């Protein structure tokens, strides 16, 4: 025969080697494709969808769950008071987590590209305000104050007919690309910090409720990349499935 | 762009507090290719006295509401000219324009969440521990035009996150913004045809996620109301009719 | 910065465990040397969660089948795997007639020789297969004891996969075979919010309802990292 | 040599693969083909060829096996009485085990296409009468009475020169393709019901029979087609064939 | 189309009942090629005085008939010109234009069937265990002009379905449609030449599948008669006359 | 809808079992280390019902042999398979001179190889093989004695399949050799009503008159299901 | 290296096989061929003799 040389490598199962496999059934033809609806062609498709972002990551309680959905904001005593406080690490534990791209990430060693977070204000159509939302870049450590955190970038919120505003979290990285950010070493990763505070103060009339809830829904922009696939870090699964 | 009217049949609707109006997938309704389709016979294509819009049940939003569902197909078995032909043939095909309709006041305030969910499927909550494989009867997986109460609206009562529940056709009914929500779906399912008895296509949900609330004295009864209209509706398969 | 790898080939182009068949010399589990394994994929966390991220699914598959013995000892044995499409009669013994395949395609092999691997394409009645089926697959009264029934659907039901010692007498090893699916042509509709809790059975997304988890980690306060 | 690397699948022996062997005699010709007549194609040449479907699938004794092969029809009372009934699906347990059609179902899987039933009256000249014989689509329980069968496709059928009917049983299903239609889950593949009803009445002159037969033939049509080669339900034989 | 006539050789016949003509497989009968053939010696092709209509014996349909069969080649190896070639010569070649006729009137009923089945293996009834390896004797395997009866039409008495028996050039003689069945056969057979003592390339098969029935009075007297031509006959290899 | 599944080729082109010769180390089976199979594929009902649903077939074939010992085991022994076409002289012992193949087609194999597979073309004097030949071979008398004869179409005869130990001693193991068969390049006419009732012999459609059975299932009336 | 799969007829000596062989001896040519009367083509030549 043709003289040939196996190397190394012969014989192995490489998980993910894309190769040729014997056909089980010969002249076998699948059923025609039909159209459907919604067709999916890429995963980025998926993360710029906006989810709702879990803020309020706070309850546990099991009645207490669908509350983790949304933030409160309320009548202060005007001192540019802080509202919340939450990483921008998209795969890094965290409110990221309730989110499709947070979940998506998970499968992804490595991303890049700039984040958006979409605030929508559900109080009543009588109650203003305006907040300063800011993104503080790495090495900035969470900011004590409004007058510390309007130095990085920030939007000023003004409450109206619009009811929602985007907060961009530009990409602002060293490194082209940066892997999950986890406690550690890893923090070498962190997005950042974002801030929400009182820039004026939620003011309403009589007969209108003192207390209102903000909604906040994530996804990525148009330069968001993700590359090197990996298992998501949970299994949901503990003894055998049945 | 904040006001809008729809008019299919003989029924209009009208609103001057909208927010557009959202294509499911960004596909309109159609009737079924010569080429995508197998059952042979010719169909039925009733047009006006089925492509219409229905008024179902009205439901009240509570500052304690955790939301309700209805499943597609099914809401209309029962209704008009369109349930005569969905249990007279076998096969039934269409589209849907969906309209939710909610309004308040500029002192009112809250939040929901309209979204469409193909292929809605029901769990249960395996006797409370898991170690129990029971499933959702009949009156929850097809609750009719009453809809049915979510009980665990956070993992939808299947499982999965509604945070995400973003990703599929959906509008929000925000008080202060717009008292009503509209949906066109088209047709969606893996056959070109399907009973619309055993299948439902796809899960209408109405979810608050942002409480309502208001001082007392304002009035406190707020109402959400379904309408939907059938659209490009075909029928085929006939026989007697058959209620399930 | 590339977009390649996102696509759904190569997000769903690698192997996986999806099956597990077992062939003890002596026990309770398949101990007259042969099995039959009902074709679902959905046995195993890490692939299934992955393909209920969409609704449907059309593509071809690569199927590797790594056989040897409990400890991972490579014994000199010869099996033969028999694909029995939904219909076809399944064999009731290490020598039943059903192995003569005339019809049905078999894989010999030793488990001396590289895994076995074979391709196979879509071969569902249906357009695309569905991890979820939100209905029943017959009419008539659905009463309790039927509920077993729901959101089964027989488009997804793609026969059985079996495996014997070839020969009239048991073997004198005890066997396990693992199978591995490595989708090939993919095509997917309609994404869905991903597994949130601990999978428990196949036919079915029930979970232990005491047992409810947060989709992820937490901390003490909303204000403190 | 050739450096290469045998995957899984190697030695096995598939059934249906379809590939090349070693020839045992070399330089060999074949004896010249012949014209022969009859030369068969395709299958679904013959699934188009009426053959006698047996309707009467009733009588099992030795000597009345004949009388399967055609059913009764006589002077009745005139309420539209029922006259036999069978169900459409071809590759089913019942009547079309008898046609070619049925026999070749049973080597596949799946089918789809209209199918079509001619019935031929074998009763004397001086006979006369008009028979419904309708196609009850899915879902449809057997007819209880004429008025509910007319509901669904059928044909009134006159007796004249022109011996036979045809009743076509046009496609009507959900699916693309049909699975084998069995009791139990897979009835959800169901094709339907055939009953005939006395329109009128099998009249007859003094001198004539009172009772004449029926003979049913059925095929399929020009859009019939089947996919998925599989075995017969039955092996005729019991213990080795000597 | 109702009314024919069949002319070869010096005989004609007549029909005002028929039911149009089928060719068996779609082909005429026709003589060897020269690329076909094998034997070298030059063939003899008698024409007119072999391809003519011979009538064999007729058969008598009663109400309790079961069916009859005649084996081809054989059944003329003893008539005319044609059986003289027919033993003659070692090797035999020809199409038949087969015409069954049977009469009766307005009033009497009945279906015959009247097919050609190709290589007519008769098969017996294993002694009706099926532990006996008995088989058909020579008297029913060619039964000569005066045709056999079948003991179990049913199975053709060969094992094999009669019902399916229209998958072979057939026609059917509805009493109250026609009064003869009319086919035309080519040669058919793996071999261009063959002998027509040992070899039957075919059976005439007359089955009635709806009984025959009539009001006492009517003339209980229904003949069924045979009647059949050689076509394109060329035989070849002479020698001395052999009958068997 | 496409309709090629339904060709001649894709309908025969599947191997199936047609042969099965055991070479057994004590018994009265071809207990010397050789064995004569005379070859007809008429001795399975799964390949004969298929090919018996038409008179005349022409076609070449791929013959596949599986051998091992009667419990599926391989075992490290050298065969030797010979084609011995009508005429040629059939070997009567382990050693018998035959066995030197200086004209016949053999094949040389250990049971520790992939099964050996070969191209047969078609070897016929007709131009179709007839899986019914209505007639008798020769001429003369046909008395009761010669009716085993009846229905003997030498063109279908094509010689002897012929296996041996490749030695001059008693082999240490019992083997067994399966024969599949795979139609290639088919051309198939005049289709005939299928086998109704079980096979009791090869050279013959001989049935048992005392179990004849319907072709198919029966039910109670004929006004219900 | 290259993907094979050897099939059924591996190792067997078919006596009428025309295959390729490894020549033992390279770059080895044969004594020319002379004319010599009486060569035969095919046996039929001899057969109306």
């Amino acid at each position: 025969g043709f003289p040939t040389e196996p190397k190394p490598g012969t014989n192995q199962f490489l998980t993910t080697d894309d190769g040729v496999s014997a056909p089980i059934l010969p002249n076998f033809h699948p059923t025609p494709c039909i159209h459907i609806p919604g067709e999916v062609r890429n995963l980025l498709e998926l993360c710029q969808v906006e989810t709702i972002l879990e803020v309020n990551n706070v309850p546990t309680n099991a009645t207490s769950l669908m509350e983790r959905l949304r933030f409160p904001v309320s009548a202060q005593a005007g001192k540019g008071e802080l509202c919340a406080v939450f990483r921008a690490d998209p795969g890094r534990d965290g409110p990221w987590q309730s989110t499709m791209l947070g979940q998506l990430c998970g499968y992804y060693t490595q991303w890049s590209g700039s984040l958006e977070v979409t605030f929508m204000f559900t109080g009543s159509f009588m109650a203003t305000g305006k907040m300063l939302i800011a993104y503080t870049p790495p090495g900035g450590p969470l900011p004590k104050d409004r007058a510390t955190a309007m130095l990085g970038t920030h939007v000023i919120w003004d409450f109206g007919l619009q009811s929602s505003v985007t907060l961009v979290i530009p990409w602002i990285s060293n490194t082209h690309y940066r892997a999950h950010a986890r406690d550690g070493v890893f923090d070498y990763y962190t997005t950042g910090l974002v801030s929400i505070w009182y820039q004026t103060n939620y003011v309403v009339p009589i007969g209108a409720p003192n207390t209102a809830y903000i909604i906040a829904l994530a996804a990525a922009q148009k330069n968001f990349t993700m590359k090197l696939c990996k298992d998501t870090s949970h299994i949901l699964q503990t003894a055998s499935i049945q | 762009d904040r006001v809008a009217q729809l008019t299919i049949g003989n029924s209009t609707i009208t609103t001057q507090e909208a927010a557009n109006i959202i294509v499911g997938y960004g596909e309109w309704p159609s009737y079924c290719s010569d080429d995508d389709a197998t059952a042979v016979d010719k169909p039925t294509r009733p047009d006006v006295s089925v492509n219409r819009f229905y008024t179902l049940d009205t439901k009240l939003w509570e500052k304690s509401s955790k939301g309700w569902y209805w499943k597609f197909p099914d809401v209309l078995t029962e209704t008009g000219v369109f349930g005569q032909n969905a249990q007279f043939h076998y096969l039934y095909r269409s589209g849907f324009c969906i309209h939710v309709q909610c309004n308040a006041s500029k002192f009112h305030q809250g939040a929901l969440l309209v979204a469409i969910l193909p292929e809605y499927v029901i769990g249960t909550v395996a006797g409370g521990t898991g170690t129990e494989d029971s499933h959702p009867p009949y009156k929850q997986t097809q609750p009719g035009a009453d809809g049915f109460e979510l009980q665990h609206p956070y993992v939808l009562d299947a499982g999965i996150p509604i945070s995400q529940l973003t990703v599929c056709p959906h509008q929000w009914i925000n008080l202060r913004t717009n008292n009503c929500a509209t949906i066109i779906v088209p047709y969606m399912n893996t056959l070109p045809f399907d009973s619309a008895l055993n299948h439902c296509n796809f899960g209408l949900l109405v979810v608050p996620i942002s409480p309502l609330d208001f001082d007392q004295g304002a009035t406190p009864v707020i109402p959400i109301t379904i309408t939907l209209a059938p659209m490009c509706s075909e029928f085929a398969g006939l026989r007697q009719a058959v209620t399930q | 910065h590339s977009t390649a790898e996102t696509t759904l080939d190569s997000f769903f182009s690698r192997a996986g465990l999806v099956g597990e068949i077992d062939l003890p010399l002596e026990g309770t589990t398949n101990p007259n040397g042969y099995a039959n394994w009902d074709i679902d994929i959905t046995g195993y966390a890490q692939m299934r969660r992955k393909v209920e991220l969409f609704t449907y699914m059309r593509f071809d598959a690569e199927f590797t089948f790594v056989a040897c013995t409990p400890t991972g000892q490579v014994v000199p044995q010869l099996l033969q795997y028999m694909f029995v499409p939904p219909g076809a009669p399944k064999p009731e013994s290490r020598e039943s007639l059903a192995w003569q395949t005339a019809t049905n395609p078999s894989v010999f092999v030793k488990l001396t020789d590289p895994p076995a691997q074979v391709s196979v394409p879509f071969m569902s009645p249906a357009s695309a297969y569905q991890w979820f089926y939100d209905g029943y697959p017959t009419f008539g009264e659905h009463k309790q004891e039927k509920d077993l029934e729901y959101g089964a659907c027989p488009n997804n039901m793609m026969g059985t996969f079996s495996v014997r010692n070839v020969g009239s007498s048991k073997s004198k090893y005890p066997l396990v075979v693992r199978i591995y699916m490595r989708m090939k042509h993919v095509r997917a509709w309609i994404p869905r919010p991903m597994r949130n809790q601990n999978y428990l059975f196949k036919a079915n997304p029930n979970y232990a309802g005491n047992s409810i988890k947060p989709t992820g980690t937490s901390r003490t306060a909303i204000t403190t990292l």
